[PDB]
């Protein structure tokens, strides 16, 4: 019937990711009688970071400690001896040199596993952020992602393009089952009776380039921010960007095929905001 | 980091003896537990009627039960110890003793 099933599996975000994208708080965890909500998305969120409003401290700054002021710290794990975070890729592969099930993981999966290896037994597996520029893994002591209404929000700012936000459940085979690259000269579509038809209803936002389109799709993607709030991956996670009309055509149903159109680039809320293939 | 006084409810009867443990989940090697009486004096393991008992990540208050013995606060603090809990809360717990 549909030849695109295997190729398009990775874009069934509700199945392969299964949690919020903009705000990922898809699992519950009990710790000494206290209930917590933790990110649980199985895919990496490329280009996502956290903006702390009305401060000048990056969210990757370690959390405030000792006498430091609260607003001089960030979301990251605090210093330890030996230093557990931030830890480089090479430092990680060496630190786990004797673990055969970890030492050769993908850098992102390795960062995820490392962040969930701070308590030996303990159900609190931190999320993490991986920086491809410094090849650095930052364990996030703070799993919160939005507090608009000490105020912060998630975002795909241009300066975050090399950051990847990782939940504790990121899969080792993400490169095969999760979206990353954007699709040049291709347009998401729905397969029907042997033909790839256009998405029958989209929401058009203006966007000057692919990056702004992806950032829009991210802003509108599945979100778990306040089961009643668990999105489970449902949302406006897909976008077809027309480069000639500069239109980000956003939609919220899983695509099932591709249309060849030299004017379009296919993107998702999880995809990298710039890279294309 | 998370701090909880295991007998969250402080409800004692005169002449009784009470044990209030302060447990810390996610204890970091740079953190330290400290109990404080309602007056505000830092209790120490010197074994007066009311004292404490250490463990790597937990300190057990030991309150006896005078009608004037009553809110005790446990605090986790340290130079590299986080100033916030996992829930962006203050790293302290409180138990109100009612005789
Ligand atoms: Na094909």
């Amino acid at each position: 019937g549909n030849p695109w099933t295997e190729y398009m599996a990775k874009y069934d975000i509700e199945e392969v990711h299964g949690s919020g994208i903009r705000v990922d708080l898809g699992e519950d965890a009990e710790v000494a009688g206290t209930q917590y909500r933790l990110p649980s998305g199985k895919c990496p969120v490329f280009g996502k970071g956290i903006i702390i409003e009305n401060s000048n401290t990056t969210f990757l700054t370690p959390v405030a400690t000792g006498n430091q002021y609260l607003k001089d710290g960030g979301f990251a794990f605090p210093p330890t001896e030996p230093l557990m975070s931030p830890m480089t890729l090479d430092e990680m592969r060496h630190f786990y040199k004797d673990n055969k099930y970890v030492k050769n993981l993908d850098e992102l999966t390795l960062c995820s596993r490392h962040a969930g290896n701070m308590i030996p037994d303990s159900n609190y597996k931190y999320p993490a952020v991986y920086d491809d520029k410094d090849k650095k893994c930052h364990i996030l002591y703070i799993a919160a992602q939005e507090n608009n209404g000490f105020c912060f929000r998630p975002a795909k700012d241009i300066s975050f393009q090399n950051y990847t936000y990782l939940s504790k459940n990121v899969v080792d085979n993400w490169e095969k089952v999760c979206p990353r690259k954007n699709l040049q000269n291709a347009k998401f579509g729905l397969w029907v009776d042997g033909n790839c038809e256009d998405i029958p209803h989209v929401n058009e936002f203006p966007a000057i380039d692919l990056f702004e389109c992806n950032k829009l799709v991210f802003e509108l993607s599945a979100s778990d921010q306040p089961d009643r709030y668990k999105s489970h991956g449902k949302g406006y996670n897909w976008g077809n960007y027309n480069t000639e009309t500069q239109k980000c055509e956003i939609f919220n149903v899983k695509p099932t095929c591709l249309i060849n159109n030299s004017s379009y680039i296919a993107t998702t809320a999880l995809s990298h905001p710039i890279e294309v293939e | 980091l998370q701090v909880d006084i295991v007998p969250s409810q402080g409800e004692i009867s005169v002449g009784e003896s009470k044990f209030f443990l302060c447990q810390v989940a996610g204890m970091l090697p740079t953190c330290e537990i400290s109990w404080f009486s309602p007056n505000g004096e830092k209790l120490t393991p010197n074994q007066q009627r009311i004292s404490v008992v250490w463990n790597d990540d937990s300190s057990t208050l030991t309150i006896n039960a005078n009608i004037d013995d009553a809110i005790y606060k446990c605090v986790v603090h340290g130079p590299q110890c986080p100033r916030l809990t996992w829930s962006l809360g203050l790293p302290e717990a409180t138990v109100n003793v009612k005789i």
